[PDB]
């Protein structure tokens, strides 16, 4: 079907490498990087929505990052 | 006729230039154009075929590995070497493996291990380019009036029928004329090139299933690929993401293939149009076109016919369409030759005062035989009413009751307009565009706001969009400025785009 | 199974199904098959006769059976006659057939 | 006038497979329902199967428990009846039948329950012999 | 591969239904709901990491929701 | 998965709901929906089938 | 493979329930068959690859 | 009786749909059979009267 | 309603889930539950069946 | 089943008598009167719960009546 829950949630930990280990890092990094490289306008809109939220600067930057990570996965 | 039961049709009543009326046709519905003195014409786009597409960049979604081989170097030597490494049909991976005094090489450093495997493809998907040429839209016309009951859905006999026409449009010949014998000729001037924004859509086939696919989504898919038209044995690029070189207990390498990768592509193709293909041609299933209708040579067949003086009968009484119009089928008993049918909607049969609107035309009965059949549809008033047919003391009458009220009709009209805009952008501003100065300014500002909204947003799909809609709703409710108005409008746009569904 | 008739007389062939919704006979069709000939339909929708089929053949129906009436019998009329209707919503079934001499 | 022509009938052993065909011409084949009927030697008419214009709907009688497979090609005006695991009970003449009464519904697609019909256009039939 | 960019980003819009329309809503909701139902403790961890961040109450609840979405996708 | 002999049914604008006899089998996937009918398909009424 | 529990119960594919003995029946009959429809006047059934 | 629709649709009983053809099938299998459990793995099935 | 010949099937604390061969019929009502088992009834392990 | 929604909600209003026009009033009143007769002490509990809520006397008597109507139907 469509959902198919990922198994890296319950990663079995042992000295031997797991089934597809060499790919996780670039997996998530590449998905986000590609999605952003396609649509920059949303980077602008996310900057604005972050700036209008949050009092201090730290909260604003954290909001920027969390929006930029939520939108690519549509999670 | 051709439009009666469609349940997605809208009337383009009105023509204020004495001439052409712009109209936008979609695959889902159909448009019934009615003018002052010209017969009610029904138009519908049927199929759009694409032929002889060029082939670009096919991907391989099921690999197979033929024979493995490997080589190890006994740590203080050069590098692990296989002659297969230079052949571009083989996958080769280099790693480090523990060696020494057990395997016969005297030292204990790490050594180099190279493993190679032959890559041989299986069935696979092809993307093709849709150029503006070779794209043909088929438009069906039909006309109200003397049509029988069944002729709304009949299959063939177009050239013989004299009331139905078929027009083929290609960017080589955008402008055409449909010749309706006795009614004159209706001119269609269409813009095929800017229909669905092709030149961004590839035609994608996997195994007897074909879709439309965005150029960016296709160019960003990770799988083995080789450009150009295929033949013979191909040269696969990026011969990885299908081959996994997993490692054993620091002393071996095993090479496995990821199986068949097809359901992943199927669920990745979420939100792309389906399509069906027969032969070289493939007939799309959804699109839209913008045709202005030069109705300057439409005449009226019926006028200058005397009224019929006989009795009429109701074969199946009345049907009620979804939009409220009434379809009636009348049977004529007398023999007066071609003659007008006197029909109207009335209340207070004492004084027959025309109430409502008769959306067919000057109704006529073409045949001159004992019993003839005709069909006409009329637009009733919201109260209870009587359908009256005939002249005097033989006039057959029926009772007909319509539910809605004018406010409900206006509300549903605004909802239809909103859905049309959400689907089409500014070309929705081009729907009934007799053409003024208010309409053009509306279209201009909608173009600008649409460009901005598509550049900023428009990378979201029913959940990122709903979430950002709720977030902007809140932030606009509580930001305390004019940015409240900005954000509430952005929320309205986004959430309507979502809940149109 | 069979019916006998003289030239000029009228004969009626009956068709009965057992306990079928009391609707079925509205859609019974009657077909004629002469010896060694391809079958020809004489009646459809229970009582309607096609164009070209002689007005000699007529049909009637009730809530319990259907009847085919041929008046003014001719030597041509000797043939096998079959009634057909729906067994269920998706099916068709032919009767046992009657040989008319 | 329309003429239907059967083909493919012949002697075959019990348990064999056989593909009957029907060629049509002279009408809108792409819009009419098609039927396969059979008649055993010296026996009466027995309805076998029916199919729509596009081939979406297929109905089979009870005696065919999936042994038969009806299909068609409208572009070629052709009808087919695949048969598997033949027995002696099926040796008979098979008639190919056109359904024009449905063509009320000029589309021939929607398979309403208890729709009006009557079979007047028949082929000459082809003989199959399971001996 | 592993990444496979989703096409709903470029949702082709017209009157007719798209390839898999009936599945999008329950797709995303089901993924999130199942992941949270499998691991409850992260609800508490997210509540704490929210409460430590953000002055107002509304900002803290927005933080909680954004964390509880960004975690089930590991986005 | 692999699929097999599709079939369908439809019963009007104002009747009940479609029912195939192959819905009483635990080997068939069956879906029920609404379709536009009337004056061009065989049944005189114009609602959703 | 070795596969955790709670990954082998919430996976959305048609599932049997043990000993295949006679004729197979799959409980889900879903997620493997896609019921599209044309522009309001038809229905089509396809399978995932 | 004359019954108001929306009372002849929100009624919880085994419901067929339309055409009665052969061996009927009811798409409910619930609210008229009570699966009462015993103790120590005993299960019993009763009908409501 | 009227009920008929009941039947039932049970499984080992670990063996999986019960499946009667009459579950693939659209004329039978079937309910699945958990039953206490172990060392007394015939299957050695003590979880719920 | 158990629910079987009552039809008196959509009472077909016309000059002739309906199906059971003799029993509606006595039906509801009899159910309430019988249940309160069987379990009296809940009158005390409802008096207490009503007295804790609502400022003026009118609100308190209305809450008492609503509790005594909502308990016998277990609605």
């Amino acid at each position: 079907a469509v959902t198919l829950p990922s198994h890296s949630t319950r990663k079995l930990q042992t000295r031997s490498q797991t089934w597809l280990e060499s790919r996780e890092y670039t997996k998530h990094l590449i998905r986000v990087e590609n999605w952003i490289f396609r649509n920059p306008g949303f980077a602008l809109a996310a900057a604005a929505i972050a700036w209008l939220l949050g009092s201090s600067t730290s909260q604003k930057v954290i909001y920027l990052v969390m929006i930029l990570l939520i939108a690519p996965a549509y999670s | 006729i051709r439009c009666i039961g469609v349940s997605n049709r809208d009337f383009v009543e009105g023509m204020s230039g004495g001439t052409w009326v712009d109209v936008v046709l979609e695959h889902g519905g159909c448009v019934t154009v009615m003018a002052q003195d010209k017969p009610t014409v029904d138009i519908e786009l049927v199929t759009t075929t694409v032929s002889n597409m060029a082939e670009v960049r096919s991907y391989c979604y099921e690999a197979s590995i033929s024979d493995m081989a490997s080589d190890s170097r006994c740590p203080t030597q050069g590098e692990a070497y296989l002659d297969k490494q230079s052949d571009t049909q083989y996958v080769c991976k280099r790693t480090l493996v523990d060696r020494g005094w057990g395997n016969g090489c005297g030292l204990f450093g790490k050594g180099s291990l190279v493993t190679c495997a032959k890559f041989a493809c299986s069935k696979k998907m092809t993307g093709k380019s849709i150029q503006p040429e070779n794209l043909e839209y088929r438009i069906m016309l039909s006309v109200h009036g003397s049509q029988h009951s069944g002729m709304i859905v009949n299959d063939t006999g177009h050239e013989t029928d004299e009331n139905r026409a078929k027009v083929e449009i290609t960017p080589n010949s955008p402008r055409a004329e449909a010749t309706l014998g006795g009614f004159g000729s209706l001119g269609l001037d269409c813009e095929p090139r800017t229909g669905l924004d092709f030149s961004d859509l590839y035609y994608l086939t996997m195994n007897n299933k074909h879709w439309l696919v965005h150029k960016e989504w296709f160019h960003d898919i990770p799988l083995p690929w080789h450009a150009g038209a295929d033949t013979g044995t191909p040269h696969w690029n990026n011969k990885e993401a299908l081959v996994e070189f997993k490692d054993a207990h620091a002393k071996r390498q095993t090479v496995v293939v990821l199986g068949s990768q097809e359901g992943a592509v199927h669920t990745a193709l979420a939100g792309a149009l389906e399509a069906e293909m027969d032969g070289a041609k493939g007939r799309l299933s959804s699109g839209h076109l913008k045709c202005r209708l030069k109705m300057d040579k439409l005449r009226l067949k019926g006028v200058s016919y005397s009224l019929c003086t006989a009795a009429f009968t109701f074969t199946k009484i009345p049907a009620e369409t979804l939009h409220g119009t009434v379809t009636v089928e009348v049977q004529y008993a007398g023999t007066d030759g071609p003659c007008k049918v006197p029909a109207q909607m009335a209340v207070d049969m004492q004084t027959l005062t025309p109430v409502g609107r008769l959306i067919t035309a000057n109704p006529v009965i073409t045949e001159s035989t004992e019993n003839s059949k005709m069909m006409l549809e009329l637009d009733p008033p919201f109260g209870d009413s009587y359908i009256v047919i005939g002249v005097g003391e033989k006039k057959i009458t029926h009772h007909w009751h319509r539910s809605g009220s004018t406010i409900g009709k206006a509300f549903e009209a605004t909802v239809r307009g909103a859905k049309r805009m959400a689907v089409l952008g500014d070309t929705a501003w081009d729907f009934g565009s007799v053409g003024g100065a208010l309409n053009s300014l509306g279209k201009g500002i909608h173009q600008i706001f649409g460009a901005a909204f598509k550049s900023l947003f428009g990378g979201m799909s029913w959940f990122s969009q709903i979430l950002i809609g709720t977030l902007l709703m809140w932030l606009g409710l509580n930001t305390k400025n004019g940015s409240i108005s900005l954000m509430c409008l952005a929320l309205g746009g986004v959430l309507i785009f979502l809940s149109t569904a | 199974v069979s019916v006998s008739g003289s030239p000029g007389q009228s004969i009626t062939i009956s068709c009965t199904g057992t306990s079928s919704n009391a609707d079925t006979y509205n859609l019974v069709s009657w077909y004629q098959q002469r010896p060694g000939k391809a079958p020809k339909l004489m009646i459809y929708e229970g009582t309607k006769r096609p164009s070209g089929v002689s007005n000699r053949f007529s049909a009637s129906k009730s809530a319990t059976a259907a009847s085919l009436t041929i008046s003014g019998l001719q030597p041509e009329d000797e043939a096998d006659y079959y009634c057909c209707s729906y067994a269920t919503s998706r099916t068709l079934v032919f009767g046992g057939g009657t040989k008319l001499t | 006038e329309v003429q239907l022509v059967e083909s493919g009938g012949g002697l075959v052993r019990p348990g064999g497979s056989l593909r009957l065909s029907c060629a049509a011409s002279g009408f809108s084949y792409s819009n009419h329902w098609m039927h396969w009927v059979r008649q055993a030697p010296g026996k009466g008419l027995v309805w076998v199967s029916r199919i729509n214009s596009d081939g979406s709907t297929r109905n089979y009688a009870d005696f065919v428990k999936g042994r038969f497979t009806i299909s068609r090609d409208n572009a070629e005006n052709t009808l087919y009846l695949e048969m598997n695991s033949l027995t002696a009970d099926d040796t008979a003449v098979y008639y190919c039948v056109r359904d024009g009464v449905r063509f009320y519904d000029s589309t021939g697609y929607y398979p309403d329950s208890f729709f009006k019909y009557g079979m007047d256009v028949w082929g000459q039939g082809t003989t199959v012999t399971v001996s």
